[PDB]
Order: C-alpha cells, then sequence, then structure tokens
C-alpha cells in the first residue's frame, strides 16, 4: 500500500526558510516522480513543481521558480520542498502527492497523497492555549441530553486537536473551526453532546494538544456548583 | 495517442 | 496557462452534472480531475481525459474534445458536493496547472434550524481575570447565518470575533462566536444575549452572572 507521511505543521518568522519532508513507502521509490502543491487557507490547488525521484530532475511553475528547492534523498525514500526566505503573505497548506505515471502504468495522475503540512509565517510568537471548561446549567440541557465543552483559547500557531476520554467518546463530539481574533492568536471549542442524567456521576475530560507548543491539557468538565 | 508528462524531462506516447 | 471552469454548478438530485475545463493546448495534452472534499487531500476521480480509477463509482465519467474537458456526474448525490479541479500540463509540457476550481452544490436538501449553544464565562476564567462568551451554533442548511450580541437590550460589537461558517460531515453548517470582555464588564450587566438568524428566523440565547447553576 502507498503511503506518504508529510513532516509536521511549522510556524516561522518572515525571513526564515522552512524545509518540508515527505516521506514515502509501499512502492519504488525511484520509480515515479513527486509533485508538491500549496493550498492558502480557503483558496485553490497551485502545482509548485516536482521531481523524479530517479534522476532527481526538477521543474518548478513561474510562481515559485527561484523561491524553492526540490530535492530526494532515495537512501532515505523521502522528497523535499524547501521555502526560502518566507513571508506571512506564504501561510498555506502543502501537499505532496505521487505522480502514477510511467511507461509501464496503465494510470497517470496524482493518485496518492500525503496529509498536508500547515506552515505559518509571522513575527509573533507561539504560544500555547489557554483551557477552560464550558459547564453547562440546570437551563442549557435539552431534555435526556446534554452540551458541554471546553474552550482552547488565544493560542498559535494552528492546529490543536481535540478528544474526549482520550477517545472513548466519539459520536456526540463536535469541534469547530478555530476563529482569528484580532490580537492574532486563535481560539476555538470543542463540545460532546452527553446523557442528562450523566452529569453528576460521569467523568469527562477534553484532551487537548497543541504541537506547535509541545503542549498536552486534560481539562476536567465538572457539573456547574454554586 | 497525446503525450503523457510523467516527469521533468520523461514524457511518452500512449 | 490558465485552465477555465465555472466557479459553480447546481444539479438536482438524481440528475447529471456537468463541469467544464477549457485551456488552449488541451487538444494535446490529457486532462485529470480532481474532487476534493470538506477538510481533506484531493481524490483523482478521471484521468488521461477520460478513464476512471479502480474505486471511484462509475457516475463519474469525462470526454475531451478540442479546447475543452468536461466531467460528468450522472445521478448526482449529496456526497458529490464538494470542489472540483481539472488539470494538465502548459504547451512545454513541464509544468502542470490546477484549473480555476468548480464548487458542486446538489440542490433539494433539508433546510435545518441552528442549533444554538451559548456557555457564559465559566468561574475558572473568570478566577483568572478574563472572561469569554462563548456562541456555538451547528447543524443548520442552507450554509449562511448572521450573529448579533447584545448586553443587557443594547447592542455589542466590541469584542466580538465571529467565524465563516463550514461544512460539516452530515452536510450541514457549523460556526461560532465569540465575545470577550473583562469580569467587571461581566458583572456589570444585567444578561447578555447571542442572536443568530438563519433564513428570515432568530434563535437567541441568554446568558446572566447571577445563573450559577
Ligand atoms: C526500482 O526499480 C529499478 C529499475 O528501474 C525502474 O525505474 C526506471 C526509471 C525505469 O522505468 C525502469 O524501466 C524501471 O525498471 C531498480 O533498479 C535496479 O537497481 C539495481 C541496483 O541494486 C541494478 O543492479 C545492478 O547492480 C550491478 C552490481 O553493482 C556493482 O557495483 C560496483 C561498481 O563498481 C561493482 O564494482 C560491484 O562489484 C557490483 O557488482 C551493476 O553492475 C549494474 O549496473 C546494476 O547497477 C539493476 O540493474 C537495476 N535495474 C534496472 C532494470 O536497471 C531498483 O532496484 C528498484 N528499487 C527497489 C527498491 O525495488
Amino acid at each position: 500500500q502507498v503511503q506518504l507521511v508529510q513532516s509536521g505543521a511549522e510556524v516561522k518568522k518572515p525571513g526564515a526558510s522552512v524545509k518540508i519532508s515527505c516521506k514515502a513507502s509501499g512502492y519504488n521509490f525511484t520509480t515515479y516522480a513527486m509533485h508538491w502543491v500549496r493550498q492558502a487557507p480557503g483558496q485553490g490547488l497551485e502545482w509548485m513543481g516536482w521531481i523524479n525521484g530517479g534522476n532527481g530532475d526538477t521543474r518548478y511553475s513561474q510562481k515559485f521558480r527561484g523561491r524553492v528547492t526540490i530535492s530526494r534523498d532515495t537512501s532515505a525514500s523521502t522528497a523535499y520542498m524547501e521555502l526560502h526566505s518566507l513571508t506571512s503573505e506564504d501561510t498555506a497548506l502543502f501537499y505532496c502527492a505521487r505522480e502514477s505515471g510511467d511507461y509501464y502504468s496503465e494510470i497517470s495522475g496524482a493518485l496518492d497523497w500525503g496529509q498536508g503540512t500547515l506552515v505559518t509565517v509571522s513575527s509573533a510568537s507561539t504560544k500555547g492555549p489557554s483551557v477552560f471548561p464550558l459547564a453547562p446549567s440546570s437551563k442549557s440541557t435539552s431534555g435526556g441530553t446534554a452540551a458541554l465543552g471546553c474552550l482552547v483559547k488565544d493560542y498559535f500557531p494552528e492546529p490543536v486537536t481535540v478528544s474526549w476520554n482520550s477517545g472513548a467518546l466519539t459520536s456526540g463530539v463536535h469541534t469547530f473551526p478555530a476563529v482569528l481574533q484580532s490580537s492574532g492568536l486563535y481560539s476555538l471549542s470543542s463540545v460532546v453532546t452527553v446523557p442528562s442524567s450523566s452529569l453528576g456521576t460521569q467523568t469527562y475530560i477534553c484532551n487537548v494538544n497543541h504541537k506547535p507548543s509541545n503542549t498536552k491539557v486534560d481539562k476536567r468538565v465538572e457539573p456547574k456548583s454554586c | 495517442r497525446k503525450r503523457i508528462h510523467i516527469g521533468p524531462g520523461r514524457a511518452f506516447y500512449t | 496557462y490558465e485552465l477555465t471552469q465555472p466557479p459553480s454548478v447546481s444539479v438536482s438530485p438524481g440528475q447529471t452534472a456537468r463541469i467544464t475545463c477549457s485551456g488552449d493546448v488541451l487538444p494535446k495534452k490529457y486532462a485529470y480531475w480532481y474532487q476534493q472534499k470538506s477538510g481533506l487531500a484531493p481524490v483523482l476521480v478521471i484521468y488521461e481525459d477520460n478513464r476512471r480509477p479502480s474505486g471511484i463509482p462509475e457516475r463519474f465519467s469525462g470526454s475531451s474534445s478540442g479546447t475543452m474537458a468536461t466531467l460528468t456526474i450522472s445521478g448526482a448525490q449529496v456526497e458529490d458536493e464538494g470542489d472540483y479541479y481539472c488539470s494538465s500540463t502548459d504547451s512545454s509540457g513541464d509544468h502542470y496547472v490546477f484549473g480555476t476550481g468548480t464548487k458542486v452544490t446538489v440542490l433539494g436538501q433539508p433546510k435545518a434550524n441552528p442549533s444554538v449553544t451559548l456557555f457564559p464565562p465559566s468561574s475558572e476564567e473568570l478566577q483568572a481575570n478574563k472572561a469569554t462568551l462563548v456562541c456555538l451554533i451547528s447543524d443548520f442548511y442552507p450554509g449562511a447565518v448572521t450573529v448579533a450580541w447584545k448586553a443587557d437590550s443594547s447592542p455589542v460589537k466590541a469584542g466580538v470575533e465571529t467565524t465563516t461558517p463550514s461544512k460539516q460531515s452530515n452536510n450541514k453548517y457549523a460556526a461560532s462566536s465569540y465575545l470577550s470582555l473583562t469580569p467587571e464588564q461581566w458583572k456589570s450587566h444585567r444578561s447578555y444575549s447571542c442572536q443568530v438568524t438563519h433564513e428570515g428566523s432568530t434563535v437567541e440565547k441568554t446568558v446572566a452572572p447571577t445563573e450559577c447553576s
């Protein structure tokens, strides 16, 4: 099974460079080329360039030629994209994708894709989140069902992931996309819908992971007391 | 019939 | 090199949706089609003008003639909503481009009134000398809402930050709005309200600093 695993999210200051990696397995790395694709938030796909895993030749789109270096290391079965002299407007998600075409392939096109790598560029520094419980009041239930949650406040950069009870609860979970505030910091919320009779006796914990700051928080959400 | 482009400097007719 | 696509195509359930892609060198080069659904990597649905990868449903087909390639979705279903991009090389063949992209909407989906969940500042946040009101809007359709905030019976705009709506997995939409206050502001009003208006109707939730449940 073809597998492409990209490196994790990055944050850089303007003028820095970043080298993203794309580790390939499950096929002969030197037989195929690797594409690199950019997608700025809320915009379309932009093809950046590609490289032969075998002979290492590259081509770059007009937009990125002279700003990026695509390379490959066959002994590590990995393709690389380096973006030089970043500015804040460079913030985007980047994808690698294997070209399936070959003299002896019945298919062509980018069949297999990496999971994406977010790169954020800002003069601001990384900031871990402040996590607060969102406890449902007696007035705020929905009958036999109640919504409780966690506020993940004032962090930077994206992304943040939230699970509940270490993943024992998934079907009632709704994790909302973050808002980007005027301060340049993000906030998001996650709620889980649970039995209303369970509130005083079942334990609910949101597990917050902010890898850019090396931070994880397990926040216990207790019924409103007074 | 058309030219298939599979990599930098690598292409062939089907 | 631009591959021109219509920004939007709508289709009724069970009808045939067609997405075109125009480019000057399509007569000599193959077209490829990618489907990208909310929050996922693109998926290859048609390659070399008219061939279909394994595992792609038979209702996807493609053709290309002259300077226009066309992606056809026969008997379109709700799961076919997404952004569709064609792809091809420029004249040199050294570079690919993606087309301008098409959002496919499937008509006739059920209207859904928004669920509104409003949380006051937690005592934990207030004890940290901060206060945030959290208004969470989920499971609405179509995907447009307006959110307004009130303090007592007066509008509030200062401190409000609202997201754009985003498609959930179940094809409805969600959004959120935050009102940031000092603890002093919070305690100095009888209540605060989050008012969500959707298709001409409004759901308003209220919280009060005297409510500690
Ligand atoms: C991936 O596939 C490769 C084949 O190429 C494929 O992709 C290209 C682009 C093209 O489409 C082809 O059609 C397609 O088949 C595999 O390549 C093989 O690589 C091996 C190397 O392990 C090579 O083996 C030979 O090794 C001989 C011995 O090496 C000598 O080196 C010393 C030099 O001084 C010598 O002193 C020493 O004593 C030793 O004897 C060498 O003589 C010979 O020249 C080769 O290098 C195969 O020939 C090559 N196959 C082909 C068809 O070229 C590759 O292995 C594969 N990778 C994986 C991980 O499967």
